[PDB]
């Protein structure tokens, strides 16, 4: 009984270069059998009513995947990418993410020249994606003696199928489907000539920018809690 | 040679199933060399616990200095039994009391044991019923701080019960040493 | 037993005679731990 | 000629030799944390001083003494000092390693440099009447910067 969420932009009418009739077909067709199949699945499920967030890291289960953890995380990982497409609003985002970018990838253009090499990485069904690193050391030696700032980088990362960086909790922000249903109607095989105007014409960069903040709130709620942690261990 | 500042912790280092200490508390090897599970090496025996006096303590213990004298069984003792003898008392010809108190003499076969029991001998009432073989110690009691002239006790006294007749019997007040083991953790750096 | 535990318990009955109750064992890290707190 | 096996397998093609598997899953292990470099250096830093300090220490042995150029032996080798003597019975006895520390190594003038620095440091200690303790030294530092990389280097993998 996950969301089958009607789709946030106008969609259909919304953009000349997205064909509605390929929308039609990616949410119409591919999140109703993934919502369906994911309720039948849940049905009678103790899983059942947990967060997509809480389902999809349950059945991926770690070392092995279990039986739901593909449909789970198609179906976050489609709205996910929902999410940072826009009605036309793209190109030089700025704010906390300029500064970041300098930072790392060095100019917006030398980011965007990185992240239009992702079209040649996946070699099939896939989502590329720009990430935190909000990230948990889960053994051994974890905590980082002179920790220090700057810890925190904009990662790029490519995932093959059913793949979220929260498995591996670095705090994702923006997807592209790669899987060939999502590009293939408006042309055929052309992913290069595709990338590029998703990279200019339709990504929400302000929505990237929310996600970012979120993030950054959700690594200082963790760093308090860790203080918490050892105020209780001071105590 | 050695140093005058010596500070072994930063001339020795700790690795991985391998520990490597400068030899200058001590420590003694077996003759293979060899250690086993639950083998003590080191040995820190701290005079800061040590005590001079004779009377040992049994979170905390209590210790009841008591002046022993063991003298032969040949010698002429100018104390008698169960005896209050005061400070400096002479108990024997060249041999003389260091604390005023209760003198007990332990006549054993080849040796004389004197023991002198320091302490406020101390008459108990009727309604005292201490018990006369058990004795009892009393901590420091928290006294009002309404009362004025209400001397506080702030050391632990041992109160025992000297019967030396059978229709009369003392209590004396032996004084309390403190030895805690939780209190007081002192050991030298070995690893740095 | 091939004094697997004899031999060793005739070294521990040298560094210490009287079989006293242990007052007081630590850990050396919490040892240190302590003096620096 | 051949004497690996492993490399035989190459060449040929044949499959892997094997070995008994192992019950650990390495997804979950600690990390490393500690440097090959360090061995060298806290027999260095304790090397220098040992040195400067027998200098230190001792007035005659400061004198017709230099801090930049220093000679331990004319003729010592690094690799013909390490042995393992089990002669000594002092506590019991048992092999006793010797390393050489190639005077030319020690970085003896830095460290009578430091020396002073600390002994003036220890001198107004005398005047607190509190013996002097120092928390760390450079060399001290050193190991752990050494060290440092390391951690990063089992977390990227």
């Amino acid at each position: 009984k996950f969301e089958l969420m009607p789709p946030p932009y106008p969609m259909n009418a919304l953009e000349p270069h997205m064909s509605h009739t390929t929308f039609e077909y990616h949410w119409g067709k591919h999140h109703r059998a993934y919502v369906d199949n994911l309720n039948k699945q849940i049905d009678g499920t103790e899983l059942d009513g947990m967060t997509l967030e809480d389902i999809i890291l349950i059945t991926y289960n770690r070392g092995d995947l279990l039986p739901p953890f593909n449909n789970a995380a198609q179906a976050w990982n489609h709205q996910f990418f929902w999410e940072s497409m826009k009605p036309s609003g793209g190109g030089k985002p700025s704010g906390e993410l300029l500064q970041l970018i300098n930072r790392d990838f060095g100019s917006f253009e030398a980011f965007v020249k990185e992240f239009k090499a992702a079209a040649a990485t996946q070699f099939g069904s896939g989502w590329a994606w720009l990430a935190y690193k909000a990230n948990r050391l889960n053994v051994g030696n974890t905590s980082n003696p002179h920790p220090t700032d700057e810890d925190k980088k904009l990662v790029v990362v490519k995932t093959p199928n059913a793949v979220n960086p929260l498995v591996w909790d670095y705090s994702p922000l923006l997807t592209i489907d790669v899987w060939e249903h999502a590009y293939y109607l408006d042309f055929r095989n052309r992913r290069p000539d595709y990338i590029s105007i998703f990279m200019e014409k339709l990504v929400s960069w302000e929505a990237v920018s929310s996600r970012l903040e979120v993030a950054k709130a959700k690594a200082a709620e963790r760093e308090e809690e860790e203080e918490r942690k050892k105020r209780e261990k001071e105590e | 040679s050695p140093i005058l500042h010596e500070n072994s912790d930063l001339l020795s280092k700790r690795r991985r199933n391998k520990f490597i200490i400068p030899l200058h508390i001590s420590i003694e090897i077996p003759v293979n060399g060899i250690f086993r599970r639950n083998s003590i090496l080191a040995y820190f025996d701290d005079p800061r616990y040590r005590r001079k006096s004779s009377g040992i303590i049994k979170d905390r213990f209590f210790f009841i200095p008591e002046e022993v004298h063991i003298l032969p069984g040949s010698s002429s003792i100018m104390v008698r039994n169960n005896s209050i003898v005061g400070v400096d008392t002479q108990i024997t010809l060249n041999l003389r009391s260091r604390v005023g108190g209760l003198v007990r003499v332990e006549r054993k076969k080849k040796r004389i044991e004197l023991k002198i029991f320091s302490g406020d001998i101390h008459f108990p009432g009727e309604t005292d019923k201490i018990s006369r073989h058990t004795g009892v110690l009393i901590p420091p009691g928290t006294g009002k701080r309404n009362s004025k002239e209400s001397k506080k006790v702030k050391n632990w006294i041992y109160v025992q019960r000297i019967t030396p007749s059978k229709k009369k019997f003392f209590v004396l007040v032996r004084p309390v040493v403190t030895y805690e083991i939780t209190d007081g953790i002192n050991l030298a750096t070995l690893f740095p | 037993e091939k004094s697997k535990q004899e031999r060793m318990t005739d070294v521990h009955n040298k560094s210490i005679v009287g079989k006293g109750t242990v007052w007081y064992e630590m850990a050396y890290e919490d040892a240190v731990k302590e003096r620096m707190q | 000629e051949d004497t690996n096996l492993d490399e035989l397998r190459r060449d040929c093609g044949r499959q892997p030799l094997p070995r008994k598997d192992p019950g650990v899953k390495v997804e979950e292990e600690p990390l490393l944390s500690n440097h090959p470099y360090v061995d060298k250096l806290w027999q260095i830093h304790n090397a220098e001083q040992m040195i400067l300090d027998d200098m230190e220490a001792n007035p005659v042995k400061y004198k017709g003494k230099n801090l930049t150029e220093l000679t331990d032996d004319e003729d010592f080798d690094e690799e013909n000092r390490i042995e393992y003597s089990k002669a000594y019975y002092k506590k019991a006895l048992l092999p006793k390693m010797i390393t050489k520390v190639s005077v030319k190594e020690l970085d003896l003038e830095a460290a009578f440099a430091e020396r002073q620095h600390h002994n003036k440091l220890r001198m107004e200690a005398q005047e607190r009447g509190e013996v002097y303790k120092i928390p760390k030294l450079r060399r001290n530092i050193e190991m752990d910067e050494y060290d440092f990389i390391h951690w990063r280097r089992s977390l990227e993998e």
